[PDB]
RNA sequence: GAAUUGCCCAUCCCUUCCGCGGGUUUUACCCAAGGGGGGGCGGUAUUCGCUUGUAUCCUUCUCUGCGGGAUUCCUUGUUUUGCGCAAGGUGAGAUUUUGGGCAACAGCAGGUCUGUGAUGCUCCUCAAUGUUCUGGGCGACACGCGCACUACAAUGUCAGUGAGAACAAGAAAAACGACUCUUGUCGGACCUACUUGAUCAAAAGAGUGGGAAAACCCCGGAAUCACGUAGACCCACUUGGGACCGAGUAUUGCAAUUAUUGGUCGCGCAACGAGGAAUGUCUCGUAGGCGCAGCUCAUCAAACUGUGCCGAUUACGUCC
């Protein structure tokens, strides 16, 4: 039993491959979760899984391939694709009731879940550097 | 009794520090020369320079400084190389600085063109 | 370098993407298929 | 592949083969140690371990990334130009090790310039990292 | 289970906490997240900045003055240490000490220029709730940078010191002296 | 091997008349037609100072081209390819290839 | 006590042992805020005493660690 | 199939449901045994972005063209009916959807005659000043003089010298009538790969290999960042910063006269410690911080243009 979802935030896309387990501790890339070098980002990725059952619903084997932005945005993207995968699994193989329980509690707890946070970038324009602070003034 | 103590090495008092190479730079050298430190017979760091002729064996260091060509150690670290009136000179320190400079202080500063007059 | 649609060699030569149209400015000398929309 | 990032590759895959390799000699120690290892130093090459934080790691990179060498492998090299001429700092590398590190793999745990395992010795000998530290590890 | 309903920083508990003031209770909110690290949109509307705890707000306004400064993740590294320090010093949950310090370092009355005639005139002007919060935060964490600027040997510890002395009302703290001196003009002139 | 047809053009609505319409002739009629979705479209961006002198506000422009590369694939026509590439004549910079 | 000190001395180490358990919070900083030796090897000075249980380590980490009275 | 099958300091042991007997006077708490149920470490085992091997299948992740998607509903508020307003909601997204680009009329004695084969007249028209693959020089000079713009710092909120880890996006590129090839003609001035460049440096030499680019070796990587590996320095104008200054060498070129400069290694103990008055500009993925490419082109980017990364505080008001 499988589903495959994606995270998207900034220019990082994550790809969450779900393959049926009823145990497996969740991991990322080539480095699992206890060996993720930035402790802070590790903690972010934890709150995804930890909340809404620590290993009570989080029992699927979920590994990811995340590329396309710096370390921080990849960790964000990770959380998203994980929780997406759980939800979609509990949609197909299991009733809407269980999904509604899980989902509602995700939505509540400040990520939102649903949002890609799709605020990207600015263009550089004119005759001007970034958004305005110009060169610096001539007298007026 | 010691263990941060002044040191005469050009007959010039220079105070110790709790690191050997970093303090040694005041004697007319720099860190990148003092990768010779390993071969100067106290490669250890986090050591006083009041340790002269005790745990540093100062006389050893003072040979390396003067000629490192007696030792096997790479002579890519030499301060002067193939001077215009002599061969290589192994180091720049003390009065031996002034000697080379003076010869080319008259010649170099003659130069006329954009960058020439700036150097003059 | 040098230019082939003037002989001035000054008032700046474009050699980007193998074309000159800045010894005769491209705003005046268009129909190279370029457009500005953004 | 297998090596690096399965034991925490940053600091708990390094010290253990380091001890073992210095205790019984294996890798190159060729003169050139004193020379600049990383761009625009004002100091010596390092305080201690001039070319003994290097060798197994320089195998590891090429192992797991498959035949990154001499120009790609300095990809996971370093250089910031951390002192500079008062212009914007730029990346670099020093070629010195490239020669020596492509020599290396023909002995000890790798085979050739096409095949980068044998029994993958480093992995197997690193299975005792997790068990017990040799540094008084925090996490063990 | 055991991280579903339970909420920690990683050992610091939000059950203990109580809002110290009753003037403030909609601009001081409790944390549930395990790091104060931000990733959301934090402003879009006049009050949307008071939906979130003092912790997050503080850690973001902790330092500026970039040159290659590591911003948020770096700040969080100092947060951790400073919480442990405050804990063993007050012998009490560090979080609840922060709750107190933000309230008790804040100026609660002000006086402003608003007169005319070629001259200024001052009147007693009450500080609004969100302003008490914000102003307190900024002053405390301004103190920090100045303390380590060429001085002390301490890196996180100055933060812990300030937060302690602020909660005690002691005039060691950079925040406390401001509340004091401002109110000596704003309750001595109306 | 398998013959492919890449059509490179400045403009859309030249290439469109090639791919959609005139591949119908080769669709199962003489050879089999495997449609993918066309290759990424490059921009050639150039930046030109508006002012012909040093007094303005130092203004610039952004000029852009589209490069449409329309790829559709076939399964080994030989001698039939003559028909395929004689079909478009409808615009300049319509160029076609045979492997 | 005294302001400047590289030094390794009898006094240095003997003072150390008494002062370290006195405080409720021990960091490398505060021992050199007594100024007895520099912050530098004040670090090492605490480590190999904590190893022998004159102190309690708090953080699972070193450097920006802190300690307490054992 | 390589490889692992982690028992050398922890993942054969648990969870759920249930029944009985103990340690408890009671409560809290806890111990033992068995039944049912679920797999966990091996019935879920990894990852290789080439083992490019050997089998099978697909379009979630990609890509481009052409279409969907709200100023509607609701609060029954505000709205005298209207024009509309505010909050909340559905929702990817709340109003000029969002960011840019174009833009009326009247003009200025604005700038440009060194952009033009766009030009009035009248100057230069042959010891021509025009013009020159002509040579060399200037535009760049230095009483330490003022101003405009830029960049580096005075460090503990990369923090300074060391190491290792994970990880980014537009865009650039190629073709000489020069050789060879034939009845009508192919490869050399672009990059990057790989290996020698260490039985002994950097700079730098050369051979093999592919590309007209979604092919270029994974099309994309090393800075900001992460790190306690128990690194080093440690409250100093230093081990923080560079600017002057001398010696050597290689690279580029029609020609170098620090042109070279990604390099060695001196001087640093030369400045400067957040810097008077004054003054600049931005309300959100912005400011600030950081790096890369394009641009110009014998050669050099503190500049300019574009893409990406880390990413706030305050305000969301008034008109002084």
């Amino acid at each position: 039993k499988q589903v495959q979802t994606f995270g998207k935030k900034k220019t990082a896309i994550a790809v969450a491959t779900v393959t049926k387990a009823a145990q497996c501790n969740i991991r990322v890339n080539g480095v699992p979760v206890s060996q993720i070098l930035p402790e802070t980002l590790r903690a972010k990725i934890m709150e995804a899984v930890n909340v809404v059952g620590s290993r009570h619903f989080a029992r699927l084997r979920i590994d990811v391939t995340v590329r396309g932005a710096g370390q921080v945005a990849q960790a964000y993207a990770t959380r998203q694709a994980i929780a997406k995968g759980l939800v979609a699994y509990y949609q197909k193989y299991k009733n809407e009731v269980e999904k509604a329980a899980l989902k509602d509690k995700y939505l509540a707890y400040d990520k939102y879940l649903l949002i890609a946070d799709p605020r990207r970038c600015e263009p550089k324009k004119w005759g001007r550097h970034s958004a305005r602070t110009r060169f610096t003034k001539s007298y007026r | 009794e010691q263990f941060q103590h002044i040191v005469r090495l050009l007959n010039t008092n220079v105070e110790g520090k709790r690191k050997v190479p970093f303090a040694l730079r005041m004697v007319k050298g720099v860190g990148i020369r003092f990768a010779y430190m390993v071969c100067k017979k106290a490669g250890i760091d986090v050591e006083r320079r009041a340790g002269t002729l005790t745990a540093e064996e100062l006389e050893r260091i003072s040979e390396v400084i003067a000629d490192p060509a007696k030792f096997k150690i790479p002579d890519w670290f030499l301060n002067r190389q193939r001077d215009p009136k002599t061969g290589k000179t192994e180091h720049l320190t003390s009065a031996m600085v002034d000697t080379r400079l003076r010869e080319d202080l008259e010649r170099l500063r003659k130069n006329r063109v954009h960058r020439g007059v700036r150097h003059a | 370098r040098h230019c082939v649609i003037c002989s001035n060699q000054k008032a700046v030569i474009r050699k980007y993407e193998l074309n000159v149209c800045r010894q005769c400015f491209r705003e005046n000398a268009a129909n190279i298929g370029f457009s500005k929309l953004r | 592949i297998r090596r690096i990032g399965k034991k925490k590759g940053a600091t708990m895959k390094d010290v253990h083969p380091w001890r073992w390799v210095k205790l019984c000699s294996q890798h190159f120690k060729q003169e050139g140690k004193l020379m600049v290892p990383n761009c625009t130093e004002i100091v010596k090459s390092s305080h201690g371990r001039e070319r003994a934080p290097q060798n197994p790691d320089w195998y590891y990179i090429r192992c797991a990334a498959i035949l990154r060498a001499v120009y790609m492998r300095p990809g996971v090299g370093y250089g910031g130009l951390s002192k500079r001429f008062s212009n914007k700092k730029n990346r670099g590398s020093r070629p010195e090790i490239t020669v020596r590190a492509s020599k290396g793999l023909l002995h000890w745990g790798c085979k050739s310039l096409t095949k980068l395992g044998l029994i993958e010795k480093c992995e197997s000998s690193g299975h005792r990292i997790t068990k017990n530290g040799r540094k008084l590890a925090d996490a063990i | 289970m055991s991280a579903k309903a339970p909420k920690l920083f990683n050992k610091w508990s939000y059950e203990n906490l109580q809002t110290t003031e009753i003037a403030l209770s909609d601009h001081i909110s409790k944390t549930a997240t395990y790091v104060p690290h931000s990733a959301g949109r934090w402003q879009k509307k006049r009050f949307r900045k008071a939906r979130i705890p003092i912790v997050e707000r503080l850690t973001n306004g902790l330092m500026f003055k970039g040159r290659g400064n590591g911003k948020k993740l770096q700040a969080v590294r100092l947060v951790k240490h400073t919480l442990e320090i405050i804990h063993l010093l007050t012998d009490q949950n560090p979080l609840q000490v922060v709750i107190d310090a933000v309230s008790k370092g804040a100026p609660r009355e002000d006086s402003t220029r608003v007169g005319s005639g070629g001259v200024v005139r001052r009147q007693a002007v009450d500080v609004s709730p969100m302003r008490r919060v914000n102003e307190a935060i900024y002053l405390m964490c301004k103190g920090a940078r100045e303390a380590a600027f060429r001085n002390l040997k301490t890196l996180p510890e100055c933060l812990a010191d300030e937060i302690v002395n602020a909660s005690k009302g002691s005039s060691n703290s950079y925040a406390i002296k401001k509340k004091d001196e401002v109110e000596r003009v704003a309750k001595a002139n109306r | 091997q398998r013959v492919l047809v890449k059509m490179t053009s400045r403009n859309a609505k030249a290439v469109e008349n090639v791919m959609t319409e005139l591949l119908l002739h080769a669709r199962n009629e003489k050879v089999v037609l495997r449609g993918p979705v066309r290759l990424p479209t490059r921009t050639l961006k150039v930046t030109t100072r508006k002012t012909p002198c040093g007094n303005g506000t130092n203004t610039w422009d952004t000029y852009e081209l589209k490069i449409y590369k329309r790829l559709v694939e076939l399964r080994a026509p030989t001698e039939l390819v003559k028909k395929i590439t004689s079909f478009p004549i409808d615009a300049g910079v319509d160029v076609a290839i045979t492997i | 006590a005294l302001q400047n000190a590289v030094v390794f001395d009898k006094e240095t180490m003997d003072k150390l042992l008494s002062e370290v358990p006195k405080y409720k919070v021990i960091t490398p900083s505060i021992i050199s805020d007594r100024l007895k030796i520099s912050v530098a090897l004040a670090a090492k000075g605490l480590q190999h005493l904590c190893r022998q249980k004159l102190i309690k380590l708090v953080s699972c980490s070193s450097k920006f660690r802190l300690y307490s009275r054992v």
